[PDB]
């Protein structure tokens, strides 16, 4: 199990590890968060007391790397940093321990929701999605546009997810113009699958990736790009019958974890209701149905 | 976006643009089989494409033989339009290429931007203008040359005829849709006022008989007439 410590919290702040949250108010003796879960990646998250605005965090991968957070107080936020002294590290890690400066990483033997939600989700995907190549870790936050979005500004600064436009050339080979935009197959398996994913994994991840920068930092931009892969899939007529059960059950999870008072918000109408009750894959998806239409039935 | 009647004068600029209509692309006749189901025979169709400004009327017949063996024929007709029009398109030279299609029916937006992607800078607009271009198959000439069509086939027509010798274009268009109208509200009638007179005749490159500008003053004043007519007949007002 690993630790993310903190230099101290001076500022009140409400923070997110995972799915969980807690408060911790100004100079509270709060030195950080132990018992992490190696395996998996992980998102530390921060909404500040006095201006809710601008959720911002960082994704990181505890084998990567000895990480800490410690407030700078001209910039005004939570930074993640890198300690290269594994010694000075585990020495100081230790002191905090012995004197329970910490909060627990709660992981209860029944539950896989973080492993659900990012199964196929990579740290080395990541680092190319947010490029600040000199650290190990990736932040995030509310504000950050995407390459599509900024095509629609600063580019060091943005989201690279994998563009995707039904009514573009690359989604649309000539002579079969109808075809390919009634059944996305080509676009789908071809195009992206083949060419630019190299597999379904990477896709998944990138899917996944997209969903939780929109649930954790209200990310408009990533939940266009969740809901536009999704419609990709359910928009094809031929896919893996492996990624359909692969895909009902990302998506299971996913609507599970959403807050319910945020769906309002996170969730399209358009793209769901097609998916579920027009598309080819209507009938694909039965655990996404079910929950949808058991936590959601409005949106339907 | 869509053209209304607040941006109505841009049709007659020096900006080319073709309207686009696909009502008469795919026609059937409806009719009993002997074991008394309802089944289907399609007739000829045509794209109706025009050119406000100039009158130029790109009419594309639509033969039968290109919905044999096809399904969900209401659905590929709006495709089959978008991929003749952009088949038009491509055979001007640049120079005249539109830099605007309208289409009357906002369905065709997504066929036809679909098939232009090639085209980034021509717009595609729908309109919020409710046009009576589905009566052009009341145009005697041009209902003529589609049903006696046996393939595929582009023919060429001024729906103006000559009048832009004498009017503007935008009176031109008033007139073409005003005639259009009537047509379509009530044909019999419609086609009374236009040939009653036998001593006005069609010229054989003409559409429309050849009346006098006094002419077109009467006839444009029936048919205000026959549509007001026909809107108490119905409504009983
Ligand atoms: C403040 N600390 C540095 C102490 C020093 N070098 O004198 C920051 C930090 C680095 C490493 C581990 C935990 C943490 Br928290
Ligand atoms: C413990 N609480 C929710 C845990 C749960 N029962 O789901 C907030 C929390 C999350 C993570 C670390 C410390 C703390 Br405090
Ligand atoms: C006279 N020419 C056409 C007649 C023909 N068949 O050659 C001009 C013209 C160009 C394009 C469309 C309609 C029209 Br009318």
């Amino acid at each position: 199990m690993n630790t993310v410590p903190f230099t101290s919290a001076p500022i009140e702040v409400t923070i997110g590890i995972d799915q969980y949250s807690f408060n911790v108010k100004e100079n509270q003796p709060f030195h950080g968060i132990k018992d992490i879960p190696i395996g998996h990646v992980h998102v530390i998250h921060f909404q500040h007391a006095d201006n809710s605005s601008m959720r911002y965090g960082y994704w990181f991968d505890c084998r990567m790397g000895n990480f800490y957070i410690q407030y700078d107080p001209k910039d005004g936020l939570y930074k993640m940093m890198e300690e290269r002294d594994g010694a000075k590290f585990e020495n100081i890690v230790h002191n905090f321990k012995e004197r329970q400066m910490m909060v627990s990483y709660p992981k209860i033997d029944e539950d896989d929701t973080w492993y659900n939600l990012t199964e196929f989700v990579q740290m080395d995907k990541i680092r190319k999605i947010v490029r600040k190549d000199e650290n190990q870790f990736s932040y995030v936050d509310s504000s950050m546009t995407t390459v599509q979005e900024n095509e629609l500004s600063d580019p060091a600064h943005s989201l690279n997810y994998t563009v995707i436009n039904f009514k573009s050339r690359e989604a649309i080979r000539p002579g079969h113009e109808m075809e390919d935009f009634l059944d996305k197959s080509y676009y789908l398996n071809t195009v992206m699958l083949q060419g630019i994913f190299k597999n379904s994994s990477n896709y998944f991840g990138e899917l996944q990736f997209a969903f939780l920068n929109a649930m954790f930092f209200g990310n408009y931009g990533s939940s266009l790009q969740w809901h536009a892969m999704i419609e990709l899939i359910c928009s094809s007529a031929t896919v893996p019958k492996h990624m359909l059960d692969k895909l009902d059950e990302i998506l299971y999870y996913q609507i599970k974890t959403l807050p319910e008072q945020y769906s309002d918000i996170l969730l399209n109408e358009r793209v769901w209701n097609i998916c579920l009750y027009s598309s080819f894959q209507k009938n694909s998806l039965h655990n996404t149905e079910k929950i949808m239409e058991n936590k959601y039935p409005e949106l339907l | 976006g869509a053209m209304n009647s607040s941006n109505y004068a841009e049709l007659f600029n020096n900006d080319i643009k073709l309207f686009v209509d696909d009502t008469n692309v795919y026609r059937v006749t409806v009719h009993k089989t002997f074991e008394g189901n309802v089944a289907t025979k399609a007739i000829n169709g045509c794209i109706f494409t025009l050119n406000p400004k100039t009158g130029h009327l790109f009419l594309k017949i639509i033969h039968t033989s290109v919905w044999a063996g096809q399904k969900r024929l209401s659905q590929l007709a709006k495709w089959k339009t978008a991929e003749e029009v952009s088949a038009l398109v491509r055979s001007l030279p640049k120079e005249e290429q539109p830099k605007q299609i309208i289409v009357t029916r906002k369905a065709m937006l997504d066929p036809l931007e679909v098939h232009m992607l090639d085209f980034p800078n021509i717009a595609i607009r729908p309109t919020e203008l409710r046009l009576p271009f589905s009566a052009a198959m009341s145009i005697d000439k041009l209902s003529d040359v589609v049903m006696k069509a046996t393939e595929p086939q582009m023919v060429l027509f001024n729906i103006y005829d000559d009048w832009l010798d004498r009017i503007s274009s935008y009176t031109a268009f008033s007139r073409l849709t005003l005639l259009l109208r009537a047509l379509k509200t009530n044909e019999e009638s419609a086609k009374m006022i236009l040939l009653s007179d036998p001593t006005i005749t069609i010229k054989s490159y003409h559409l429309w008989p050849s009346f006098t500008d006094e002419q077109w003053i009467t006839i444009e004043s029936q048919m205000r007439d026959l549509i007001l007519t026909e809107y108490g007949r119905k409504y009983n007002v």
